[PDB]
């Protein structure tokens, strides 16, 4: 959940 | 740059306007069924919170990689003042969420854990002391967002040189605001430099909980 | 005694109260000799420390408190301490660290001890924003005295009316801090949004003082 | 170690 934290929030920026 | 031509009555409603949705538990307990509870809220929060920061004025207008860096520095700094916030009228308690609310007591049933539910319950208790209003919340909760993360970009390069100028500047606009709510209600001059100080200062105990709860997270796992 | 104080005697007493500049153990006319970087730094910081301790003691508001409450703000605070005088005094040394006057450590010395170099980087940022900011020494000892009250004021007892008198002191002097940062920023030009501003400036860069403080005892405690 | 801290402090206060 260090790598999953960063993904979550990539995913939520660009849409 | 919209951000910075905002009135301080302006930048309130954006910030009010931009307000997360309050979640809902799916709430016998254990560490594990605890933490199961926690740890669904905590990641369903964390997805509107990603939503929610790109509401907050200046938010968008950084690179990618430094809106990354920011939510990555300081989403449980604003989980946290959620949390302290919602708890306000509820002494003894925190109000994970309407139909979770728990006290010093279920903190015992995760190891490691009430020694940070004591903070949290501190500092809801400071809030209630100061009579925080919504509208200075909101603002702290920005602060938060913005000021985490900006003394660990890259450094001595042109790009964060701009960057973190940008940021300052948002930061200058949401202090004028908040002077201002302060003004607005009758504060004389004293009092709202005090006050301003009083809120400001809160937030190194905000960033000291999150530390403690990354380190009390991480030994989890 | 400490809420009597004018905004120009709280600066006084403050800037009276300083510890003194401590020198390191390093003898620069032996530069092949074999050095302990953590060493030499231990030795550092042990003997700031008690130094520390009797600067806390004048500090106003600090003796008003209890013995054990004294004890936690300094135990809360210490690390804080050391490093916004490092950084403080590192101001005039970009990209360096003067741990000592005859110790300037460049950046890359950050990377002779595992972990160290994230930490190091963090300072020099905050020496940076301190740089371009011009932070006054008056200013420096205003902090420095937050730090001290502020850290440990909310992880006392609660709900114990001795911890309500406490945090009730600790927050009337912190007033009376604020009041003598403004009155420095006031008495310098600034005008009222300016200095609303800079204050707020100021308090922000406490919370990465914290910051790094924290993890600084994680990578100590990890040594 | 948290001993020593504790210990170190208590004497500096005192006299
Ligand atoms: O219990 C939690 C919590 C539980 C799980 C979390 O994270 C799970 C890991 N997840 C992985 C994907 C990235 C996001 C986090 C985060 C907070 C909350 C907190 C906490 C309190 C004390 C402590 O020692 C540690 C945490 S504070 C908090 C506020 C909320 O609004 C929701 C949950 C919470
Ligand atoms: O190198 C040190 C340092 C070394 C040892 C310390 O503590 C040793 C244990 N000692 C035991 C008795 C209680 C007090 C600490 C503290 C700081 C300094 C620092 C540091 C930087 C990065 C990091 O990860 C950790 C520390 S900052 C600093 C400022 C100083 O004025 C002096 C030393 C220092």
């Amino acid at each position: 959940d260090a790598f999953q934290l960063r993904q979550l929030i990539l995913r939520g920026l660009q849409d | 740059s919209l951000a910075l031509s905002l009135t301080a009555d302006q930048m309130v409603s954006a910030l009010l306007d931009a307000e997360p949705p309050i979640l809902y538990s799916e709430y016998p307990f254990s560490e594990a069924s605890m933490m199961g509870l926690l740890t669904n809220l905590a990641d369903r929060e964390l997805v509107h919170m990603i939503n929610w920061a790109k509401r907050v004025p200046g938010f968008v207008d950084l690179t990618l990689h430094d809106q990354v860096h920011l939510l990555e520095c300081a989403w449980l700094e604003i989980l946290m003042i959620g949390l302290v916030w919602r708890s306000m009228e509820h002494p003894g308690k925190l109000l994970f969420a309407p139909n979770l609310l728990l006290d010093r007591n279920q903190g015992k049933c995760v190891e490691g854990m009430v020694e940070i539910f004591d903070m949290l319950l501190a500092t809801s208790s400071r809030f209630r002391m100061m009579n925080l209003q919504g509208e200075e919340f909101v603002c702290l909760k920005s602060i938060i967002l913005l000021n985490s993360g900006v003394y660990t970009f890259l450094s001595s390069t042109l790009k964060s040189l701009e960057e973190k100028d940008h940021i300052h500047r948002v930061l200058d606009k949401i202090t004028d605001t908040l002077i201002h709510l302060m003004a607005k209600a009758g504060l004389t001059l004293q009092q709202q430099h005090q006050r301003l100080a009083q809120l400001l200062l809160i937030l190194s105990h905000i960033r000291h909980m999150s530390n403690k709860g990354m380190e009390h997270l991480y030994s989890m796992k």
